[PDB]
């Protein structure tokens, strides 16, 4: 039920 | 009001990404929602005054989910209206929220000038602290300004810091080298005396100048080179580190752990303004520190038994030279360290020759002459490989340091009589003849070699200090005079019966590793003594007979560098492989006769030690012209010839020694090897004694092994093995007389 | 009437009979002499010669005093005092070996400050104040203003586009200038640019752009520079400006003393050097700026163009394998390690120093042109790495691979000529002769690329021979003349039009070395390695194991045991094919654990001992440090392979006990002690197999270390390229198969590593 | 032949 707008959220450290 | 970390720059790349670009870290967020919400996370908007500007495009429920996800990942933070946009970015970059930092900097500090630091300088630092939001009270931190770290007033400050539990910082902002740190934390870091013990040893010329000065009846002012810019550089630099400490301290008092950026605690930073170099120096808390520790540690350890244990092997040492270097690198420092430097002296392009310089050691000099005699005797590294030469140099440097008399060594005052059978007379170890003692002053005055110094006769009627030593043969304590057990033990002018030498001294990754090496050094010197002073003809070694290419490759290298290299067998009654490397120059002004020695249960290692020592001493000297030679062996190198020393070249009357001539007696265990050696010595009528010189603040094991009766390769002609062993082996039919011993001293 | 003094950085301590000590912060001296004790206390700066002669009219006569001072002067202890300098300032300069009156004159040289980017005017004013406090005066610059000894440029970023213009004027005006960035959590200080001597700003920019791949990719995606200088304390700012003031002073003094009397000044300055002082952590690094000979701005950018069409000078290189020690190699090129001015980010040992059997380094990766976050993380991965039997070898291996990878990248100055396949005729080599993709692969390329698990199995579009393209000259060692390959094959990241992307430059045959012939030899051996692997892997051949106890090398046996002790088995397979050059595959699985973590490594060399050594140290390199990572946190290409695949799924990984163990004697000795003789041995072995060997020298003069790409058309990559040729034919020629496999029977599993 | 105190003169870096 989670909106795809909220699901595609990712955060990462490039370095 | 909500904002993303102020130290991040925000760049939206529209469909799905927004980048958070920082000076020391970069992040990437993925999602169209991020592209919409982040531009409003600059600090200029509320959770309230946002929805009002994007409702009808993003529900309030979606915002909260995004403004929650950025929280428990660490991108969200509060503001602090008290901090400038620039300052807040500094602390957030360290991972500290703006408001906490503002609270931390609220903490006051005290400044204390000591030595010759003026109040204008104090005022300048005050101003520097103001500017970053730090007040000075007229504490959590006391800041001491000095012109020299050995200013005696610091001793008093230090003792007061310890009893008061006051955390404090030292800085020297004057002079051409900034010193910054450490932050002393009582009961955690070392104290100023932990540091001062290191500094006093590392300031040899200054130390001897003061001695020379006092003898004519705490430190000297050398901080003279200062620009107003280098001064300001240091004060401003210190203000930053003061703030970093306060902030780190404030947060960890709350959430201990959790804040990890480095501070000056236990570290000294030096910034050389003249040459532009910055080095970090680690302060080791000395467990035997007389001020903040227990100075009785070495005393107690010396009178307790020695406990050895199994040490499986993994070239018969229990660790790699890369590893030994790694964990003892921190000892390399002219400030906080014990090793001044560690430099590869030889050309890296050369795969066969590896020699290191590990420069600095200290003593006791009370004259210019003795001061330049000290400073000349450098620790050096020896190796088949670069890594082994490195470890050799490093470990020798720590070996020499650890042997220096500090004043806390295990000791007790007594005469030889009131110790009885436990005490060992110094003459059993020194082995000077009665004739040498009788003509002391005349003989000593005639020098070619300093190490041939004849001490005054021991006077048994005098009370002296005796050091307990463990006998591995008899498994109990014996006693040597402390003067023999450590370097630079001070004796009365009228009872100078000994100068502590280095023979049998050795470092190792474990005690039994060090003992094994120390013992082998004794067999080495004894073997050389028998050969040199009887001038015996010895067989050479067929270096191709050993499955070690290095030997004959090195021979070829000498060959291509105007030299011959050959190895003589010195194996004597103990049967332990021991060798002398010998080399002469074929052309040039002089022959430059050079020698290197080695002994080991493994003959390959023994030969390797010998030949790599030849590399160590001689090859760098071929560089320097005859006229420029200031080495102790100068006269030998320039004037002496192979023709006048036939005992140096091989006896072609005897066959070449091969690998099969040397029985294997080493095991898979270093402990077993040590116990093998002690029994070999026992069968020769000799006792094996150990004194543990290992210093707790050093860690690397150091010992001095003594086998009373075994000969040093210096000019010592007392009765004993020097005369008798060659006859016992059949090398001589009858003993030589003292007057027949080699009149030329062994010069290396 | 000038004032005499022992240089003021010394504390003078008279030890009365015959000694006087000169104690300094950075050096100590001792003078011996009755007369020294007598005269030294009068050389404190309060006395002229005249005054000393009368002050000592009691004992010492004038001519003796003269002789003493001459000696002190000639040994560099005595100097004229500069009245206009404080004792502390004079001491600073005398300690650098500069006579204080000389320093005083040099300090009168005016300087100009110039902000760029968002540097404030109070920041400029603060530096001005800092300079004024040490005696240096400031003026404002103007577009056609008279020259000064130094222009100081304060920036917030070293890639500010305005610096390009400043750099251009400075080169034409022969203006020496300094760069500094006193804002941000990291102070940048230097270099001093000296037009004609040091590198220019463009020399630096070329390195900076490359070492900022995140920034660069954002910029590419966005479609210059961006900021990042937010974090500033007023104490860090002032630390940077005062520090800059000192180095400015040191430069102008140095410059003054070398205008006249070149080379008499020793002490270091910021010329050709950048200093970074990280304020947040504490760390200070010096970064060497190399003046690039091929710099488009200050150099000759047409060097490589010219050199490409010149023949190849090969000559005897005696082995003492390789021509020098790895420690020499490292030392000569250590300076290339720098994330600011260098070409390799870092160089760090990852394995436990206590372990004498395993030596792996990671050398920080460089860059690619990435237009996506996908592209970043991929071109942010693939760190360069080193492997070795010893620590020094692995260190050199890592450093040289990093420089190898950099040197292969297309900069835009590589030897090129625009022409069609036809105009060049037979000197031209069709790209398909190298790629060896099948007709089916090309036809179905889009679907196959979409379904491909592994990125390096990308099938390019077909080569439209009607199109004019850029060909790069390559030296044929077999025919001793120039041939031509498309530039797209010869260098990394050569840009092709989207409608004609017929190749991606690969790393196969690429190698570095201390000499050209060293690099060529290694490159060639790489080619036979991959060819050997390709034959074995895709035909799924059953190969015999290698008796590692027959090579007289204790290391192979010790490593097997070490593997046994760490939950692994280790064995080696023979891949030696029709060229007869020994080639091997090291293979190792985990016993126990959730997954088998099948890992393997390859190596080929004329010396089978070294070949096995290469293979087995590569398995060390790839696998051992990966083992301690759990399946969940595993990253990198090949993760699927590591967790999923089993030995039972690939029986061609374990040796067939049908065949005997390979022994040391099964490999004839065909290497000399001359590297050059060894490559000419390889060129002829290939020629015997009907194969031509080409070379493209990728050596960059600003790098020094030789880098080449060796290409032998027909020899196989171990990637999934199933065009007709050796892949099918060699195994039957050797009797490994009775019949050829069809394309459809080739291993459907791409070689993971 | 040089006077003693002139001849004894010496300097050195330590
Ligand atoms: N790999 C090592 N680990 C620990 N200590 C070592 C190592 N190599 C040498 N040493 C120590 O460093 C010192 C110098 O060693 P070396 O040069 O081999 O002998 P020497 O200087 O007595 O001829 C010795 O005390 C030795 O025990
Ligand atoms: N001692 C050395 N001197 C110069 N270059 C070296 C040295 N060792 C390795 N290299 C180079 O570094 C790169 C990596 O070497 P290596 O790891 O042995 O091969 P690969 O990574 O191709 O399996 C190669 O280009 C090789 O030529
Ligand atoms: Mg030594
Ligand atoms: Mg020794
Ligand atoms: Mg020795
Ligand atoms: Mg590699
Ligand atoms: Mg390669
Ligand atoms: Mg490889
Ligand atoms: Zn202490
Ligand atoms: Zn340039």
């Amino acid at each position: 039920q989670l909106s795809s707008q909220l699901a595609e959220l990712s955060e990462e450290a490039l370095g | 009001l909500l904002q993303i970390q102020p130290h991040f720059h925000v760049e939206v790349i529209e469909p799905k990404q927004v980048y958070l670009l920082g000076e020391q870290a970069n992040h990437a967020l993925t999602g169209q929602l991020y592209c919409q919400i982040l531009p409003l996370l600059n600090g200029q908007y509320t959770l309230e005054q946002i929805v009002e500007k994007l409702d009808g495009e993003v529900p309030p429920e979606y915002i909260d989910y995004v403004l929650e996800r950025l929280a428990e990942k660490g991108y969200l933070t509060e503001a602090a209206p008290e901090l400038s946009s620039e300052v807040a970015a500094f602390w957030s970059e360290l991972g500290i929220a703006p408001p906490v930092a503002a609270e931390a900097l609220r903490q006051p500090v005290t400044l204390t000038p000591v030595g010759n630091i003026s109040e204008v300088t104090v005022a300048a630092l005050t101003t520097a602290l103001r500017d970053i939001g730090i007040s000075v009270q007229t504490t959590a931190l006391n800041v001491v300004l000095t012109d020299d770290y050995l200013q005696p007033e610091l001793a008093k400050i230090n003792k007061q810091a310890l009893e008061s539990q006051q955390t404090w910082l030292l800085v020297k902002p004057v002079g051409s080298v900034l010193w910054l740190g450490p932050v002393f934390v009582p009961g955690k870091t070392g104290c100023w005396d932990c540091l001062a013990h290191r500094l006093r040893g590392n300031r040899e010329v200054e130390a001897s100048v003061l001695r020379q000065k006092q003898a004519q009846q705490g430190c000297l002012p050398t901080a003279r080179a200062t620009l107003p810019s280098t001064l300001q550089t240091g004060l401003q630099f210190a203000a930053t580190e003061i703030a970093k400490w306060i902030v780190k301290y404030h947060v960890n008092a709350t959430a201990p752990g959790t804040v990890f950026f480095p501070t000056l605690d236990g570290k000294i930073i030096t910034l050389n303004h003249s040459i532009l170099d910055l080095k970090s120096h680690i302060l080791i808390k000395r467990s035997q520190c007389p001020t903040c520790g227990d100075p009785k540690i070495l005393q107690h350890r010396g009178f307790e038994p020695l406990k050895l244990e199994s040490r499986p092997k993994q070239g018969h040492r229990g660790t790699t030279p890369e590893q030994t270097v790694q964990k003892y690198q921190h000892l390399i420092s002219p400030v906080t360290g014990v090793v001044t430097e560690l430099v590869r002296i030889t050309d890296p392009a050369n795969p066969l020759v590896h020699t290191y310089r590990a420069g600095h050691s200290f003593g006791s000099a009370t004259s210019l002459r003795g001061l330049r005699n000290t400073l000349k005797h450098k620790s050096s590294g020896k190796g088949k490989t670069d890594s082994q030469s490195k470890a050799s140099g490093l470990c020798e440097a720590v070996e020499r340091y650890s042997g220096i008399f500090q004043g806390d060594e295990p000791r007790k005052r007594a005469t030889l009589a009131e110790l009885g059978d436990l005490a060992i007379h110094p003459e059993q170890c020194l082995c000077f003849s009665d004739g040498q003692y009788a003509n002391r002053e005349t003989l000593n005055e005639q020098a070619t070699v300093a190490h041939d110094w004849i001490p005054q006769r021991f006077d048994a009627s005098q009370a002296i200090e005796w050091t307990p030593v463990w006998s591995l043969t008899e498994q109990t304590h014996k006693y040597l005079p402390t003067a023999l057990c450590y370097y630079h033990y001070p004796l009365p002018p009228e009872h100078r019966f000994a100068r502590g030498d280095s023979n049998g001294n050795a470092a190792g990754n474990t005690l039994e590793e060090a003992i094994l090496q120390g013992f082998m050094e004794l067999v080495e010197r004894d073997g050389v003594a028998l050969w040199w002073y009887n001038r015996l003809r010895r067989p050479a070694v067929d270096l191709g007979s050993f499955n070690e290419p290095y030997f004959v490759q090195l021979q070829q290298f000498y060959r291509e560098n105007d030299r011959d290299l050959w190895v003589l067998d010195l194996t004597a009654d103990l049967g332990i492989p021991a060798f002398a490397g010998v080399s002469n120059r074929k052309t040039g002004s002089s022959e430059r006769l050079i020698l290197g020695f080695g002994a080991h249960l493994d003959p390959t290692i023994a030969i390797l030690r010998a030949v790599t020592e030849v590399n160590q001493i001689g090859l760098e000297l071929d560089k320097v012209p005859d006229e420029n030679l200031k080495s102790d062996a100068t006269d030998w190198l320039i004037t002496e010839k192979l023709a006048d020393h036939p005992y140096l070249l091989p006896d072609t009357t005897q066959p070449l020694k091969t690998a099969q001539d040397y029985p294997k007696r080493w095991s898979d265990d270093i402990y077993t090897d040590v116990m093998t050696c002690v029994n070999i010595a026992q069968q020769a009528g000799l006792e094996t004694l150990v004194i543990d010189q290992t210093r707790p603040d050093i860690g690397l094991n150091v010992v001095k092994v003594t086998v009373p009766g075994m000969r040093h390769f210096w000019s010592r002609f007392g009765e004993g093995r020097l005369y008798d062993v060659p006859v016992k082996l059949g090398w001589l039919d009858e003993p030589l007389t003292e007057a027949q011993m080699n009149p030329t001293p062994m010069p290396f």
